[PDB]
This record gives C-alpha cells, sequence and structure tokens, in this order.
RNA sequence: UGAAGAGUUUGAUCAUGGCUCAGAUUGAACGCUGGCGGCAGGCCUAACACAUGCAAGUCGAACGGUCCGGAAGAAGCUUUCUUUUGGACAGUGGCGGACGGGUGAGUAAUGUCUGGGAAACUGCCUGAUGGAGGGGGAUAACUACUGGAAACGGUAGCUAAUACCGCAUAACGUCGCAAGACCAAAGAGGUUUUCUUGCCAUCGGAUGUGCCCAGAUGGGAUUAGCUAGUAGGUGGGGUAACGGCUCACCUAGGCGACGAUCCCUAGCUGGUCUGAGAGGAUGACCAGCCACACUGGAACUGAGACACGGUCCAGACUCCUACGGGAGGCAGCAGUGGGGAAUAUUGCACAAUGGGCGCAAGCCUGAUGCAGCCAUGCCGCGUGUAUGAAGAAGGCCUUCGGGUUGUAAAGUACUUUCGCGGGGAGGAAGGGAGCGACGAGCUCAUUGACGUUACCCGCGAAGUAGCACCGGCUAACUCCGUGCCAGCAGCCGCGGUAAUACGGAGGGUGCAAGCGUUAAUCGGAAUUACUGGGCGUAAAGCGCACGCAGGCGGUUUGUUAAGUCAGAUGUGAAAUCCC
C-alpha cells in the first residue's frame, strides 16, 4: 500500500488466469493492476464471476492468495467498474451485491 | 494594563466567575495573576453569593488594577 | 563564578587560556564522564604562566572570546 | 482615511531629516578642519553652531538621545586634540 | 497493592529464530445490513485550480457641502424661497489595520525546553514632581479650466487646526574636566472664575519584549579532516545594544572520533496513548511559542508587522478590453470542481459573554451563540422491550424419540418512541427611563432563545429488519447435492460415496447496525537484556607480542573541596503525568 492507505485504486493491465500450486488445480483469475503508488502488483478476483476488461481500474484491499504465490492483494468488487458478483445470496457483505427485494 | 475582572468557569448548567486580578491581554480564561474571591450568578451551589476578600483586591486597588464596570458591581457589594 | 583549571598555553599577551575540567554522571547509565573547556581568561599583569592552575571568575566581557579574569593562583606549577 | 497620506507624509519626512544631518556632516567635519589647521577661535565658533543643531534634532525624531550625545562627545573629542 | 500468552520448523523432542493472532487510538472510508433518542464529531488524499457573498470601522463636543427627516417664517392660496435643527452618506481632519482568525510547508537551530545574566526598550494605563509665556509659516476641502473610454490625472486661485517651525522659563537631564557649561513643551468642552478631556519634561510602577549564557533536543560516516575573516588583537564604522556583525592593519590561529562538516527527516513543547515500572509511540482537539498567506526577494513607515484586505521588483496563471491599458488570487468562513475508498447547511441570529472605538448615547463584531445534513463515535432502546397456552399451527434443529424459537410464530400494552397542540428555560442582565451632579449607588420597565431548541404539560398510532459465521484457533449442527470434481484456507490442513472446513436447506452462534472485515499505533521479545542476556560444540573473542589514550589501582598524613552529600531560598512556565 505504500502510503500504508487502507485501500488503493488501480488500471489493470491484463485479466489472465493463474492456476493452483502442487495442492490444487483451477483456473483462478488474476490482473496485474497500476496502483497510483507507482507499483505493477497482481490481484486476486474473488467471485464466480467477474467483469473486469482491459481498462477496468479497481480498487485493491490487500490478501495473500495460498494457492496463488506473489497475489499478496485482493480485488475489492462492487467498487469502481468492479460489479460486485450477481446472485450472490451468501457472501453480499463481500463482494458487493445488493439485498435483492 | 492589569485588570480586575470575571473568570467564567462556564460550564453546561454550572455559571460560576472568578474574579481575578490579570492583565488586560491573556485571554478571558486564560493564566491569570491571581484569584480575590468569587461569583454565582444563581447563587445555588453554596449560600454564600459572593467572597470578595476586600483587603485582597484593596491591595491590587491603587497597584494600577482597574476593575471592569460588572466586577465593580460584585466588588462595591463587599 | 569561580572555575578551576589548568595554564594550558600563555602564548597570546594579557590573554590565558583555562583549561577546566569537570566530572558528571551520565543521563543514562549514570557512570562519570570527564569533560573538559577552554576559556580565555585576561591576565594583564601577565602574572600566570603555563602549569599555573589558577581561579576563574566571572567579570565584565573583555572581549568576545574573553568573559573571565584571573582572581588567584591555587598552585605553583604542575605542566 | 487616505492611506497615501501617511505615505506622502513619510517620504517628505526622510527629505527632512536628510537635510538636519547634512548640516551636521557639514559644519562638524568644518569644526574639526578648522581646529586641524590651528584656528582656535573660528573652530570653537564653529563648534558652538553644530552642538546646538545635534540637539535640535534631539528634540525631534532625527537624531534622538543616544546618538545626539554621542556626535557632541566626538566632536569635541577630536577638537580638543588637533588644537 | 504491582508482572497468568498462544499458533507455526520434527515422524517425535529440546534449543535457537522470524513471522502471526485477540488490546487501545485515528480531523475516514468502502462491501452488505437501518428505528429512534442525548452528547460529541466531520476532505488524514492536490499549499490543486476556484464561480458567488462575507472576513473593520468608527467620530459633527475637528471643518465646509450633498442625501434623508422634523420645526418655525415672507404668502389670502400656489409656486418659489429664508432661518433653525437631527442622522448620516461623499470629502477634509483624528484613531485603528502588525489584536483576533487560518495553516504547517519550511526549520535541528539557545528555534524550543530548563535555570540564570545584562551591554536594553515598552504606545494606552497607574503613582510622584514641575510646566504650558510671546511669534511665524505650510498643504487639502472649496472655486475656475483642461486632458481621458475608463482608472485617473494636469494647471490656476482662497483657506483653518490638539498638523510644522524659531525664542524664552529648568523642576530636571546631557557633556568635558572634574567636580563646569548647555537643552523643552498644542488645546478643546462645559452644570465656564470651577471642573472635565488632552498636552510637554523627568523618575518610578505595571505589563509585554529584544539580546546573551550553562544543560538538554532524531537517523547515517558506505559524510572525515575541515576553515581565510577563518580564529584572535588594535582602531574605526554600524545598531536601541554586545559581537569580524562590517572595514583597514597586525597576528596566525580556530575546530574535529566527548565526531565538526555534509546528507536525510520532522514545526517544537506541554501533553496523547500504552506499560508494573523503565520505556516506547505520538503530539490530532484545547493552551504557549515559532514559521507561513499567488510563487520568490526586498525595503519603508512605526512601540510593535519587513507587515492577508500596505508598498516596490522578478515569474506564471485567470478575467476585462474600442487591445491603448487595466482588475485579482478562499494554506480566512461557507461553498464548487478535481482527486480519492472518503468527510456536511453557498442555513439563522446577536439578546448573553467577550473584544475594538466613544464621556456617553451608540455603532461594529457568521469571535461566538444555535439550527441543518451524515448513526462517525459514545450514553438510556438495531432486527425489540414486558406480558403470554403442559403449548392444537409456522420458521429452526434432530440420535426422528424429541427438542427449540415460545408477543404465538395472533393479539395487546409498554421504555414510550415518532407526530400533533400549548407553554416555553438559562445554566446572565443591562442598554433606556425615574431618584441622585445623565458619577457611585438605588429603583423600574421592555426584550426569549440565537430574530422558539431543551424541558414541562396535553393528545396519541405499534409503528421496518439484516448481515457474518458454525474443522481447529472462534462461541455455533446434520441431512442432501457434488465428489481431489467443483471448491474452501491467516497457520496447521480438508475433499478420491458417511467431508460438521465445497454449494443448498433445517437448525445454531455473533452483532443487537453493531458486529465482522481492511488499514494504521503500542507491548508480549530478557530476541541489544541499565533493571533482564550471551560467546568450547547451537550466532559469537580479536593469531600473537607489545604499547598510546582511556578505565582501574597498595598504604599514611595535611590543605583545598571542584565532584559528591545536606539545610535554606528563588524558579520551578502554565498545562499534565501521579493522588
Amino acid at each position: 500500500a505504500l502510503e500504508a492507505c487502507p485501500q488503493k485504486r488501480g488500471v489493470c493491465t491484463r485479466v489472465y488466469t493463474t492456476t493452483p500450486k502442487k495442492p490444487n488445480s483451477a483456473l483462478r483469475k488474476v490482473c496485474r493492476v497500476r496502483l497510483t503508488n507507482g507499483f505493477e502488483v497482481t490481484s486476486y478476483i474473488g467471485g464466480e464471476g467477474h467483469n473486469l476488461q482491459e481498462h477496468s481500474v479497481i480498487l485493491i484491499r490487500g490478501g495473500r492468495v495460498k494457492d496463488l504465490p506473489g497475489v499478496r492483494y485482493h480485488t475489492v468488487r462492487g467498487a469502481l467498474d468492479c460489479s460486485g458478483v450477481k446472485d450472490r445470496k451468501q457472501a453480499r457483505s463481500k463482494y458487493g451485491v445488493k439485498r435483492p427485494k | 494594563m492589569v485588570t480586575i475582572r470575571l473568570a467564567r468557569h462556564g460550564a453546561k448548567k454550572r455559571p460560576f466567575y472568578q474574579v481575578v486580578v490579570a492583565d488586560s491581554r491573556n485571554a478571558r480564561n486564560g493564566r491569570f495573576i491571581e484569584r480575590v474571591g468569587f461569583f454565582n450568578p444563581i447563587a445555588s451551589e453554596k449560600e454564600e453569593g459572593t467572597r470578595l476578600d476586600l483587603d485582597r483586591i484593596a491591595h491590587w486597588v491603587g497597584q494600577g488594577a482597574t476593575i471592569s464596570d460588572r466586577v465593580a458591581a460584585l466588588i462595591k457589594e463587599v | 563564578r569561580t572555575l578551576q583549571g589548568r595554564v594550558v598555553s600563555d602564548k597570546m599577551e594579557k590573554s590565558i587560556v583555562v583549561a577546566i575540567e569537570r566530572f558528571v554522571k551520565h543521563p543514562i547509565y549514570g557512570k562519570f564522564i570527564k569533560r573538559t573547556t577552554k576559556l580565555h581568561v585576561h591576565d594583564e599583569n601577565n602574572e600566570c604562566g603555563i602549569g599555573d592552575v589558577v581561579e576563574i571568575r566571572e567579570c565584565r566581557p573583555l572581549s568576545k572570546t574573553k568573559s573571565w579574569t584571573l582572581v588567584r593562583v591555587v598552585e605553583k606549577a604542575v605542566l | 482615511k487616505s492611506a497615501k497620506k501617511r505615505a506622502i507624509q513619510s517620504e517628505k519626512a526622510r527629505k527632512h531629516n536628510a537635510s538636519r544631518r547634512s548640516m551636521m556632516r557639514t559644519f562638524i567635519k568644518k569644526v574639526y578642519a578648522a581646529i586641524e589647521a590651528g584656528d582656535k577661535a573660528a573652530a570653537q565658533k564653529a563648534f558652538n553652531e553644530m552642538q546646538p543643531i545635534v540637539d535640535r534634532q534631539a528634540a525631534k525624531g532625527l537624531i534622538h538621545k543616544n546618538k545626539a550625545a554621542r556626535h557632541k562627545a566626538n566632536l569635541t573629542a577630536q577638537i580638543n586634540k588637533l588644537a
């Protein structure tokens, strides 16, 4: 976070997929982000589906992914272009998903 | 200019003025030179409304200490 | 103020430098520490010489560096 | 009021004290010059025209106390010498 | 009256070691979840750029006109016009803007902190002494004319003061020698021969400051020799004053491992938080000090600003413009836009308290006193409180026996919200008027919230509710689906047909809008350990000799007694820490 700030914005450079380590196997969704801090780190994309393109621009939280060595940050869904998960009945507090009527 | 006015301890539902001799420059509730008594507008806390302590102020009076209009009234009441 | 020191130099005229030393405890450890200071005392009579442990008292600043003057000589010599 | 009035006076004010000190350094040098030459009479007489003028400047905010007494002491100290 | 940590390196154990977890705080926020009420609080990100309004005036007991208002005249009425008078705007004249308010960039330095010293100053105010005689001179307003689009400016004429200047008296003060000479000063107003306001000179007081000194004040030497006015002397210049502060001459020193110089960072402090203490971190609200207002530099006038609404010069920007030339700069209040995860009414008002000016009347005062928006926090009520059937439904859990939610899951009443009506606080009384010399003092009246909130009284409807989590640490369970499949995970791990850690459902725990979560600060770590530690094998003794500084060092006596110790006194910044 550099300035030790809770959150930091950044423009995505590429929204590619990565595979877990030895004990796991899947297609975890990540994306390189150029935070305003001047650093280009990779953040994980929580949820079963996102809508992040090339000019996504999403706020970074900060969390290490035991599966993906390097991804020490998590994306905050529900802020900016990062649309919250759809039909999220459970984790709405996270991923940012308004309670259906 | 050394003046003798009232120092408002003023608090939500607690009006108490402290007739003190201090410099005119200093704030109303700043560092004072020496207290000579007190004043209770409502006189509810204690029966003794005010305690001028004549002899005390009698010293500053003439030393160059001037008393305000309001305080003068309380002081005159002795 | 009276200070005691040594005459480590008598090169200048009417001006002698006295090396005063003191012992103070460390603000943290507390152990005694040695600290000295050079003071240019006045000596119009050029009486005091090198090796003389004289007394120093505060007087009218004869100059910018000299604000002290010779009072009395404790001993005779100890280079 | 007119913030300019206080501006013009201050400027013209310096113009005054400027001429006053002029007479000072003009006659003070004259006295010293006379003393240096040896002329006693003409000198002292010229000294009695510098003492007042410098004292009069003290009456106002021209030379003030201190600096005024200084010049008087120095002048009289430079005349009793070369004389 | 003061001290209980845990998880993770092994197949297992001990030792070492780093990381990590719950605590308090922060001028916040995003994600999803909303009722109310008191109190408190709000751009911690771009000193980024800013629309609009506001942020200092006040005096006619200084002087001529205009505007507004009243009264009395010449007149039969009207027009017109005359005199007197109140307020004030324009001008002239006096005082004030360097107080208050905002911000923290810059800054390591007696800048600040603590105690002293003196080569000093101090408007208004207070005490004491003395005095105020005669005279002369100048510039506006106004009047006339001309130039310009405007700002604004040029010329000619008249004129006054508590505006300037020359001479006396000297209480005194200053200067040489030693124990002599020189140098001051404006009235006005009235209940006017009596006071009031003010002035000139001197001493002192009060208060506020300039300057100097001892000690203390972050990180790095992969920053070490550095320095020419640079160190000292004489004389001079300069200033309110000491000082190479500045100049000439002479001398040639001065400083450094008790680390100068250089570089980096940060307003500082009191304090705040934490801790048994020591100590660590921080210093945001409030109080003191310092520094800074378009960027940079400088000077003047003054008691004091080298001075936001003062001035001069350099640079950039925005706006106006018949482009000739001008007007500004909210890191002042509110507010806008941008940025950002993000932080509000371009609201109301002066009576109170306090401040500036005035004799007073009185005027000014978004300083401030309140309201509004946002649960951001805290206090008495988030998803309810109390009441309630051996309990026939529904939601939840289940060993399918049962159990649980038990206003019913219906209702009803509620703490009593909300809402409506009335009264309406100060937790402060004057201004004014009457008595008194509109002085002291006494008496009386008006004005209530801030150009109506709080609280009290009356009336009165029940009047939303959701999120996180349930393998262990973490308090809280199984069935079904899927099946190393999909997925969970801070660490140890779990899932290959019984998975409480995957998705769903019933049930349960937490929060009771907080609780979780994210970020930031402190200790536990006796893992720098002064109190609390180690170096044969775990990280760790220099290969040896010798030797400088330094540290330490036998015994006896005397003086000094600087260190050390003791009594008294001054300061102990204030605030706080502690009680």
